[PDB]
């Protein structure tokens, strides 16, 4: 607990004692009130104005313990401002250390660096994966006769009514940029 | 009048950081020829020129752009750099160098942005009469 | 326990023990006025006598006891306002220490230069993250081919009955704005 949270802790503490103060209070003019009450009806009117007296002074006891209460909430109340915003300010000068070694370490011409090996070491993956693709291919060509692939597709095609033909080898903007490079 | 001299000052800049974009661009598309020659070609003395001249008045914001006229100085020496900082070389944009000035707005600019932030947002207000009579 | 939380404790338990003391003396004046009766049905008429005696000597010591209680009260409420103000003025006095210290370490100039930092290294985080995503959108560029993209937009569009063509590349204050920069 920082020494600020103690102060803290403490006002919110004192905040309640005054308020639990003015509560009792409260309770024991209501109390005194109906001490005056038998009083006056036993005819003991020298005890009935030292309850009245009392109920009274603990009247204005409460109002004065409620004040109180409400201005160490106030202050309580800021104090509690005042920490919070400590642990954000510290919480953003850590961030701002850290992030400050890390873009040290790892700046943006490295990150460009990175970012293109990584792209080029993956085209080379593409050419490897291929041509292990290819090998495979060769490797089972008599498990895969072509025409008997092609009369498959064409069967199945004309189950499903797809008038495509499937043994045959089945965009005009890059068709006009074409003939705009020939021209020139 | 004060708060809107602020407002000019960055939709200016706002303006210049785009034609240093298209100068960027422009020497990364024909970064070719910066590689190939040991000389600077025309079309892209401008871009060169403007580019080593901003640097030092951007370099708050942008850092790179200190190491990109770094880059450019040590191709084409730094003799070449020195007259470019001051436009001796008489090739830097002149609408960029108009819009990272350091001179105050026209008061009549000032006025006519009033107007128009007023109007939009629907708030009475009454221009500079000696303003508006003096443009 | 403090000095003076030491004496407010003795002032409550005295006011406290006072107001027994009333309560028992106005019991006793019901036991004696109870005794007076009997000895006058047997003709005693000086033990009657004794017992008046008591009875009013009793009925009056309640009244002095009862009066001191409420003045022992009333000062005991008043120690009370001391003790409480007193941990509220030292837990004051104790947050304006503190907040001295952190106010001298972390300035507005500093807390000025720290949030600039902040703001300037998120800056270079957002052109990081811009071009790790342009990188991974280049290297997967096979996988989503932007035709395709186009078409599952425009085909989900038509079955929401959304009239916007989505293959085409789909704020006057600010034009008007930027007529007047042109115009000076």
């Amino acid at each position: 607990m920082s020494n600020m949270e103690k102060h803290l802790f403490n006002l919110k503490f004192a905040a309640k004692e005054l308020s639990r103060s003015a509560k009792k209070c409260d309770k024991e003019e209501k109390a005194e009130k109906a001490k005056i009450k038998k009083a006056i009806q036993k005819g003991n009117m020298e005890v009935a104005r030292i309850h009245a007296e009392n109920a009274i002074r603990q009247k204005n006891q409460a109002v004065n313990f409620l004040r109180m209460s409400a201005r160490v909430d106030a202050v309580a109340a800021r104090v509690q401002t005042a920490v919070t915003m400590g642990k954000v300010t510290k919480s953003m000068a850590g961030v701002v250390k850290s992030m400050d070694a890390t873009l040290k370490t790892m700046n943006l011409e490295k990150i460009s660096a990175l970012m293109d090996k990584f792209e080029h070491q993956f085209e080379t993956l593409d050419v490897q994966t291929q041509q292990m693709e290819d090998t495979v291919s060769s490797t089972t060509t008599l498990t895969t006769p072509q025409n008997q692939v092609d009369m498959l597709l064409q069967e199945m095609a004309d189950e499903a009514g797809l008038d495509l033909n499937m043994e045959l080898p089945q965009d005009e903007l890059s068709q006009r940029l074409a003939r705009l490079r020939d021209q020139v | 009048r004060i708060r809107v001299e602020h407002i000019i000052r960055e939709d200016y800049l706002v303006e210049a950081m785009e034609i240093l974009e298209l100068y960027c661009d422009l020497l990364l598309a024909r970064f070719g020829l910066i590689q190939s020659m040991k000389e600077l070609d025309s079309g892209l003395a401008e871009s060169v020129s403007t580019l080593i001249w901003a640097a030092p008045r951007l370099q708050s914001e942008v850092a790179e752009l200190k190491i990109v006229a770094d880059q450019l100085c040590a191709k084409y020496s730094k003799e070449y750099g020195k007259l470019c900082r001051t436009n001796q070389i008489g090739t830097v944009n002149d609408r960029l160098m108009h819009k990272l000035s350091v001179e105050a707005p026209p008061k009549i600019l000032v006025e006519r942005y009033l107007i128009e932030i007023a109007k939009n947002y629907n708030v009475p207000y009454e221009p500079d009469s000696v303003v508006m009579a003096e443009a």
